């Protein structure tokens, strides 16, 4: 059994067949694995030729937009004591990573970045999706624009002395053109003041009642000095017709944080076609927990 | 409990005479024993009473089924499963549900296959219950000079015991003094015939002397008395009952089938997980992760209702059998038919009717046949001439035995009557084709009558005769043919009378020795009418002196009788011997007796021959001729005695028509194993008790209902609840098609393992995200599956199934390589294909291509990181890209039903095209709707996407499979071309199941 099953010497024969089975399995084998790659790379192909390059075919899964933000926090809390050095450069080597993109010396010549409105502005169709006009022209986002939170003055951003920053993103959608809410009696209290159609309000506060008395003073900075987003910089156009494309940012200093104790703090947008969901927290707004411990 | 000192031949004293016998027990022949002695040797010995076997409590077998089969490799996984909860609950993060109703679902897998594994358990024989019914509560014993009935229980060796007609021995008795007692052995030798005991010794064998009365017996008629030799656990049919419930039970083809089954399966499984684990070394992940890897692979190669599913598949055709009153008591037993390659068959009660009955008859030089058949459908014996109605009569009148009060409603055949087995055989023929034998009886008014005498051997009796127009007496009487031909001197020949001349009284020489050698057993008829002269209608023949003419009478005819067989018994064994199963006779019965069946039913083909036959042809001893020229022997039980084991192979080895006569119960139990011993299963067909040893050792066990007994219905696996013989060729040819089922079935459930494990080893080495969900295999493996799957089992036969020989159990399995070659190998392949192929199209539809889904794992699944760019530029939270993986499971699974429908197509024929056997099975085709079905329903009801997470798919999805399907239909179609066209080619060594 053990032995021979392994090696006998008079039918020549290993494990069980000679050496002419070996071959005739492993070449039968070869041609039907090679049959079955061919078909699949063939029914591959035909599906890059079905799809078009300058847009996805649904876009169902990604509306309205979400809100992401730096630092890169896990599980939503940014704690760290202000005497211990190595206990914020998890989050400021994030803030500098997302802050890096907008250096001056890329953004340069008249291409592809062209000087907009310094106030904000309405929208701007540089055409349709197509390939006829070349690579399309993006508005330039100068860092100098986000005050105190721009790592040029205090590379740490305020973490330093217990003052934080929170560099707020809407998400990028082709095609989406955001809409603020109008001026008609039905709007939240918070957006009465300052309503500049042309800029999309991003609002921040505490998610218990009791937590608004120890949140201190919530200082937004931005383009124009509004707390949102300008409309000039949309639509986005995809990544094949606008390489080279900065999204606006807004930046959020929580001045005044009561020290040793853990603040909920919830930001979120305004507008038509923004919607929220009960499942997805960064669906159009944003959960952080802020505990300056030292 | 030595087994091998119960399998010997049993001993005794019965050469020894009755005061020796005293001797070696201390009795008094005339006063018995004292009270005092009596209990003394109460205390001795122990008490009169078969014993109870060991008892096995039922959480015992149910828990043992718990951790059984591959039970275990799911216990790893419920338990693994837990504890990463516990883990989760004291290191305080998730209070999700999802590793918690895993553990709960895969422990509820376990607990309802152990159910059905228990429904499938042997069930527990009761041999020794039945057994101990045997013995009656009160024997009577003579103690002190006194007659007393006390408890059996209390009977020990040496007291003096009397019995009387009707009551049971109780215990082994040496007769001291009878007065015509009579015993029925059946439960020892198989044979209602009539035995009598006296004191006097008869022969070497103690089972064959009439001095010895034996435990399971009752005396028939007569009374007697003896002494207690054998007393408990010590008797007889005691070493036969304890060697019964002492004897394993084996294991069936269908399990070690299905040992075979698992062995391979666990093979793969754990080559796939030692390679994923070198391969995620060669890699980088960390042994955490490598070891976790392992367990995951191993254990998702395994198939949940597999097991279940072959419970479910043998319990269907164990309800068609019992549409044809054919029930089995254990289930795995039903395959058990179908691969017997050897039936072991008893004789009186299941080859035959064990009914005397008149079979040939002889009158006007001529032989006669009777039908000798059950329902009665055969052929008349001509009943027009005046001879006939002569014998009807004589054997009419001169019989004593009359049907029992109250059978007016049964047939003639099967109605109860009290007397002799000859006079009932003869009283049941005349009233089958003469009418009424009351009547006949009443018609002539009886005489006087000379009973039957030892020394006459013959039985006689006057009556008056009815002719209106003769006052004169009938004389009849009835005999052996030799003492009846010695007192005649006429021949009635067709109605007139001649005289005996040597040419008749030599036809009647042959006539003897024709019927003779038929194994019947013959008696002659005569009669005469008695002058009314010389004994006129007054006068009183009183039974003293010669008042008859005893020679001078006019000889009728010759009468023959035996058991014949069942209506389908000849037939039946003609189809098993067609099928290639070797018929064997085992019967403890006269040798000439069982010779003439086996001749009669087909297991001595006419023709072949003994070496007795050649001898007695040619006219030389016996010694001279070779045994290799006789294809049939006869194997005697005394010589069986005395026969090594090399013999017994090599009797089976040269003799393809055996026949074992006289043997005893332990012998029968010897030839059982002389036969499995080669290597092949085997079948036993009884009735008695003797039975018994040999159905327990038996592969399976076939009790007839209507004339068995309790001990053999109770330890057999099947019960034939009509005595119908044919459902033996039933179930030879069932047996046969639940086995090609199962193979089909199997391959089915094995080949949608591939599409549901490839998907995790692209997730581990690609750095894809997860194409497959956990529950989506668990919806698969025990939804969609299990109604097609249980649906294969209906499938009709290919080929007459009837004509193949038994399949060999060392090399043709159930689960073969040239299964694994097919469903792990090309058909589940290709499965993973369109599996994958519709999951690409999901991605790529959505914004993710190929080119930029290999890498991205380690982000895609981080549950904080907002921001993941596609192949478009567009930024998708966490959430959002989960919602289109969950969607890609459920078009993954749609995709799996998709391909199922082809692998159940190509599945339901192994050779066969589907363009000829036909889709005429309606449950595969409910089984495809109902799969579609179910399918439509996880994905469109609302709300399934928040208790199991399967999204709607948009209507261009569902039809990214259907190309694969089609492909598998078609490569199938032309695999089962080339077999038929090419029988013994490339593709039937690599690819023929
Ligand atoms: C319940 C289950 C188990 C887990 C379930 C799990 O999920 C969950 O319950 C979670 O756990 C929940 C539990 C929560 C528990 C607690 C939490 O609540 C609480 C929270 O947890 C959070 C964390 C949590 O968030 C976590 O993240 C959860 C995850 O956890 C797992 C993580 O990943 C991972 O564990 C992280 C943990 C940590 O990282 C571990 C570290 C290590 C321990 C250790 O290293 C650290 C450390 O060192 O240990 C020290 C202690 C030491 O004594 C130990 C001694 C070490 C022994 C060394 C010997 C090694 C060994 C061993 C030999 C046998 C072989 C051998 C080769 O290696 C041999 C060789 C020798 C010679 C090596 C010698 C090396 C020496 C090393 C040692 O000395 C030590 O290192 C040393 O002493 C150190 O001190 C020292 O520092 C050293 O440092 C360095 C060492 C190196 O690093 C190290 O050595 C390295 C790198 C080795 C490398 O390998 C080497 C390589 C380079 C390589 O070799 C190489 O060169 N290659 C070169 C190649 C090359 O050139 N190529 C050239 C090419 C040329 O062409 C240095 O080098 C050294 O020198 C130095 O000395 O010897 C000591 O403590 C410290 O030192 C410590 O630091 C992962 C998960 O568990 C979990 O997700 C916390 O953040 C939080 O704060 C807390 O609150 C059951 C599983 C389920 O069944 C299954 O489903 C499972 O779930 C899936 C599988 C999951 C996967 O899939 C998921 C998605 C879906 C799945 O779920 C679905 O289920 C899939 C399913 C699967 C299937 C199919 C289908 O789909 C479904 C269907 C099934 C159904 O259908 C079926 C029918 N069909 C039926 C039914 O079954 O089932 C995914 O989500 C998962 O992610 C995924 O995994
Ligand atoms: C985007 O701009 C970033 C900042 O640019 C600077 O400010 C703008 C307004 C302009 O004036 C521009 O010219 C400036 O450079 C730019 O990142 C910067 O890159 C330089 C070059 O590597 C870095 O200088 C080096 O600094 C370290 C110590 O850094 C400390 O501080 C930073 C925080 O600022 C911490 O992260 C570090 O851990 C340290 O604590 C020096 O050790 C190093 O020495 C090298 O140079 C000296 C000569 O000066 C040599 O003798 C040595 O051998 C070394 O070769 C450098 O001086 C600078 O820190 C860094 N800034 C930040 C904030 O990180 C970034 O690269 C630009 N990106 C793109 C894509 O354009
Ligand atoms: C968005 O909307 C707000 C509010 O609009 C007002 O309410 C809407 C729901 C709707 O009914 C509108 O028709 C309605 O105007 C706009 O801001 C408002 O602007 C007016 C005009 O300046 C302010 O009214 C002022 O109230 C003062 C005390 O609170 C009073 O002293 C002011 O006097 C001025 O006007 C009088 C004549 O009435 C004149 O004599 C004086 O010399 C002086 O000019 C004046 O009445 C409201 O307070 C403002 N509302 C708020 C919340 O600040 C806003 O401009 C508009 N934005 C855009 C971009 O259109
Ligand atoms: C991400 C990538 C995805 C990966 C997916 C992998 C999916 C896995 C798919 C299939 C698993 C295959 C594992 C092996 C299965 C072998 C089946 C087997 O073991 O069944 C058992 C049979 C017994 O059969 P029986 O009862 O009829 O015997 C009766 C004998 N009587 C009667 C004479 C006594 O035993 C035998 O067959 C004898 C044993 C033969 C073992 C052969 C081993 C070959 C394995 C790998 C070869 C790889 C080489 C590749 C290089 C090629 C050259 C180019
Ligand atoms: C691009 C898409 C790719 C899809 C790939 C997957 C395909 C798999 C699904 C269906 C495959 C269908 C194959 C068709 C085969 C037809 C064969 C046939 O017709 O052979 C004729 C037989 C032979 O007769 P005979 O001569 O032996 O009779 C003797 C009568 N005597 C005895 C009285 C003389 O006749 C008979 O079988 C009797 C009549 C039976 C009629 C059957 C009709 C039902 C057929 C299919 C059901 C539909 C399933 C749909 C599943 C989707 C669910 C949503
Ligand atoms: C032909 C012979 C057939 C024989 C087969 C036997 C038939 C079996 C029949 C019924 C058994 C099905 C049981 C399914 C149980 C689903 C339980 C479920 O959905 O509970 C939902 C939970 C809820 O969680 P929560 O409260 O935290 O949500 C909080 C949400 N907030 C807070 C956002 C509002 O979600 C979770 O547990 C999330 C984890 C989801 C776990 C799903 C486990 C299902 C496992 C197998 C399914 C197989 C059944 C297929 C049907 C076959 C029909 C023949
Ligand atoms: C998306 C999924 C797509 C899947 C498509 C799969 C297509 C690939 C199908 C077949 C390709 C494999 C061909 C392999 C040929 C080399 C094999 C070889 O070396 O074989 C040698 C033998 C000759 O040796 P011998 O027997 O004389 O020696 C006797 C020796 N002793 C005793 C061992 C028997 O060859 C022979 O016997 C002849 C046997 C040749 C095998 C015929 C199998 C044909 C199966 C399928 C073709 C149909 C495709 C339909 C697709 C429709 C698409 C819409
Ligand atoms: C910042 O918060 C501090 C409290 O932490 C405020 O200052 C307090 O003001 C009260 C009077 O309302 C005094 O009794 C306390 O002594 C003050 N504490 C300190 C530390 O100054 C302060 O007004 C807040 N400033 C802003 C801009 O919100
Ligand atoms: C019936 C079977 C055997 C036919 C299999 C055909 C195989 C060989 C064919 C089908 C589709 C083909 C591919 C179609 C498109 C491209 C893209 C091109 O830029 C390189 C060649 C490549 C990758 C082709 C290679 C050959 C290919 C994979
Ligand atoms: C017999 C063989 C060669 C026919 C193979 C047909 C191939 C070319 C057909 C069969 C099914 C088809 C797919 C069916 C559904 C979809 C979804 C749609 O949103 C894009 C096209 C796509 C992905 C099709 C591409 C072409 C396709 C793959
Ligand atoms: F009928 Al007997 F052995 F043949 F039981
Ligand atoms: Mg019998
Ligand atoms: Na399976
Ligand atoms: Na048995």
């Amino acid at each position: 059994g053990w032995k021979k099953f392994l090696w006998d010497s008079e039918k020549k024969e290993f494990l069980g067949r000679t050496g002419s089975s070996w071959f005739k399995i492993f070449l039968f084998y070869l041609i039907f694995y090679g049959c079955l790659a061919g078909i699949f790379i063939g029914t591959i192909q035909v599906l890059l030729l079905t799809l078009s390059d300058f847009e996805p075919k649904y876009q169902d899964r990604v509306a309205p937009p979400g809100l992401s933000h730096a630092p890169y926090a896990i599980k939503t809390e940014i704690s760290f004591s202000i005497s211990n050095p190595k206990s914020y450069e998890s989050f400021v080597k994030s803030m500098h990573k997302l802050m890096d993109l907008y250096n001056e010396s890329s953004q340069a010549g008249n291409s592809p970045f062209e000087d907009c409105s310094d106030t904000p502005a309405d929208y701007i169709k540089r055409g349709d999706l197509d390939d006829s006009q070349g690579q399309k022209k993006a508005c330039r986002f100068s860092r100098m624009w986000l005050k105190n939170c721009s790592g040029l003055d205090d590379t740490t951003y305020g973490y330093a002395e217990g003052k934080p920053c929170v560099v707020a993103k809407l998400n990028r959608i082709i095609g989406f053109y955001p809409k603020p809410l109008k001026n008609t009696t039905d709007l939240p209290e918070e957006l009465q003041a300052n309503y500049n159609q042309y800029v999309l309000p991003l609002r921040c506060a505490a998610k218990r009642e009791e937590d608004r008395e120890k949140i201190g003073s919530i200082e937004y900075f931005g383009l124009g000095g509004y707390a949102g987003f300008p409309l000039q910089y949309y639509p986005y156009y995809g990544k094949r017709l606008q390489k080279k494309y900065l999204q606006p940012l807004l930046a959020i200093q929580f001045t005044n944080l009561t020290q040793n104790m853990e603040l909920r703090i919830e930001c979120k947008v305004y507008g038509e076609n923004i919607d929220y969901s009960e499942k997805d927290r960064f669906r159009g707004r944003f959960e952080v927990k802020i505990e300056v411990k030292s | 409990d030595l087994d091998e000192l119960k399998k010997e031949v049993s001993m005794d004293d019965h050469k020894l005479s009755l005061d020796e016998l005293h001797n070696k027990y201390g009795t008094d022949l005339t006063r018995g024993l004292t009270n005092a002695r009596a209990k003394e040797i109460l205390a001795r010995d122990g008490p009169n009473s078969l014993t109870p076997p060991p008892t096995t409590p039922e959480w015992i077998k149910f828990c043992r089924q718990l951790f059984g089969g591959f039970s275990i490799l799911l216990w790893i996984g419920a338990i693994l499963c837990f504890l990463a909860y516990g883990i989760q609950a004291a290191t305080e993060d998730e209070p999700a549900n999802d590793n918690l109703y895993l553990g709960v679902v895969l422990s509820t897998v376990v607990i309802v296959t152990g159910c059905f594994s228990y429904y499938q358990e042997a069930k527990s024989s009761r041999i020794m219950d039945s057994f101990k019914n045997m013995v009656p509560q009160q024997a009577l014993v003579i103690r002190d000079g006194e007659k007393s009935t006390i408890n059996a229980e209390f009977v020990v060796a040496g007291d003096l015991v009397e019995v009387k007609g009707g009551d049971r021995i109780p215990a082994d008795l040496r007769i001291i003094s009878a007065h015509g007692c009579k015993v029925d052995n059946s439960s020892l030798t198989g044979e209602s015939e009539p035995q009598t005991r006296s004191p006097e010794f008869s022969s070497e064998n103690p089972l064959e002397t009439r001095n010895i009365a034996f435990f399971s017996t009752n005396c028939v008629e007569g009374t007697a008395r003896g002494v207690v030799v054998y007393t408990g656990d010590r008797t007889v049919m005691g070493r036969i009952a304890t060697l019964a419930s002492g004897l394993e039970v084996g294991r069936t083809p269908i399990a070690i089938e299905i040992e075979h089954f698992i062995h391979i399966i666990t093979g793969v499984a754990v080559f796939l997980g030692v390679s994923f684990f070198i391969l995620s070394l060669i890699l980088g992940y960390s042994w955490l992760e490598a070891v976790i890897f392992l367990i995951g692979i191993i254990v998702a190669n395994v198939p949940e209702g597999l097991l279940a599913t072959v419970t479910v598949c043998l319990t269907l055709t164990a309800k068609r059998m019992a549409r044809k009153n054919c029930l089995v008591k254990n289930l795995e037993a039903v395959e058990t038919l179908g691969s017997t390659s050897t039936i072991c068959s008893d004789k009186t009660g299941t080859l035959t009717q064990n009914r005397m009955t008149v079979a040939h008859m002889w009158f006007d030089n001529q032989i006669h046949e009777a039908d000798t058949t059950e329902n009665q459908s055969g052929a008349a014996f001509d009943k027009t001439s005046a001879t006939w109605s002569a014998l009807s009569r004589i054997a009419a009148l001169c019989n004593r035995a009359v049907f029992q009060a109250g059978q007016d409603n049964v047939p003639i055949l099967k109605r109860s009557v009290a007397g002799d087995a000859s006079e009932s055989a003869l009283l049941k023929c005349i009233e089958l084709c003469c009418g009424s034998v009351q009547g006949m009886r009443d018609r002539n008014p009886k005489i006087v009558e000379i009973p039957f005498n030892s020394t006459n051997k013959y039985q006689l009796s006057i009556h008056e005769n009815e002719k209106s127009s003769e006052s004169r007496y009938l004389l009849v009487m009835k005999g052996a043919p030799e003492r009846i031909l010695d007192r005649c001197s006429t021949i009635l020949l067709n109605g007139a009378e001649e005289p005996l001349k040597e040419d008749m009284k030599e036809a009647f020489q042959n006539a003897y020795l024709e019927l003779g050698g038929l194994g019947e057993r013959v008696l002659g008829f005569c009669h005469f009418a008695l002058p009314e002269d010389k004994y006129n209608e007054g006068y009183p023949f009183d039974a003293d002196e010669p008042n008859f003419p005893t020679t001078d009478l006019c000889f009728v005819g010759l009468m023959a009788m035996i058991d014949p067989p069942r209506a389908a018994v000849p037939d039946a064994v003609g189809k098993c011997r067609s099928a290639g199963i070797k018929v064997i006779m085992v019967t403890g019965d006269h040798p000439i007796t069982a010779k003439a069946i086996a001749k009669g039913v087909g297991i001595i083909s006419e023709g072949n021959e003994t070496i007795e036959d050649i001898a007695a042809r040619l006219n030389i001893p016996i010694g001279q001729v070779n045994p290799r020229d006789a294809k049939a022997c006869v194997v005697h039980g005394s010589d069986l005695k005395d026969l090594s084991t090399e013999v017994l192979d090599d009797i089976l080895h040269y003799h393809t028509e055996i026949v074992f006569a006289r043997t005893s119960p332990q012998q029968k139990l010897i030839i059982v194993e002389g036969c499995q011993r080669q290597g092949a299963i085997v079948a036993v067909t009884g009735d008695g008790v003797n039975d018994s040893p040999a159905l327990k050792k038996a592969d399976i066990g076939v009790a007839m209902g209507i004339s068995g007994s309790d001990v053999s219905k109770q330890a057999a696996d099947m019960i034939l609840l009509d005595d119908n013989f044919a459902s033996i060729v039933t179930g030879v040819e069932e047996g046969r098609l639940i086995f090609d089922n199962l193979k089909k079935s199997i391959a089915y459930t094995l080949t949608s393992n591939i599409p549901e494990i490839t998907p995790f080893l692209v997730f581990i080495i690609g750095n894809v995200p997860l194409p497959l969900g956990t529950v989506t295999i668990l919806c698969i493996d025990l939804g969609t599956d299990m109604v097609p799957a249980i649906s294969l089992a209906y499938e009709q036969a290919e080929s007459d199934i009837m004509k193949r020989q038994p399949r060999n159990p060392k090399t043709d399995k159930l689960v073969n390589e040239r299964l694994i070659s097919m469903a792990y190998g090309q058909i589940g392949m290709i499965q993973a294909l369109g599996g994958f192929f519709s999951y690409f199209v999901i991605l790529a539809e959505n914004g993710f291509l190929p080119m930029d889904l290999i890498g991205k794992r380690v982000r895609w699944d981080d549950r904080w990181i907002s921001d993941v760019e596609d192949s478009f530029g567009q930024q998708w939270t966490y959430e959002q890209r989960k919602i289109v993986e969950f969607t890609c499971h459920t078009s993954f699974f749609i995709s799996i039903v998709v391909v199922q429908w082809a692998d159940l197509i190509i599945c339901k024929t192994r050779r066969n095209s589907i363009f000829q056997q036909g889709m005429k099975n309606k449950i595969l085709i409910f089984g495809l709707f109902e799969e579609t079905a179910l399918a439509a329903f996880l994905s469109y009801c609302p709300g399934t996407d928040v208790a199991l997470r399967m999204y709607p798919l948009k209507p261009s999805w569902w039809f990214c499979a259907f190309p694969y399907s089609l492909i598998i239909f078609l490569y199938d179609e032309m695999r089962r071309f080339i077999i038929r066209r090419s029988p013994g080619g490339w593709v039937e060594q690599e690819t023929y199941y």
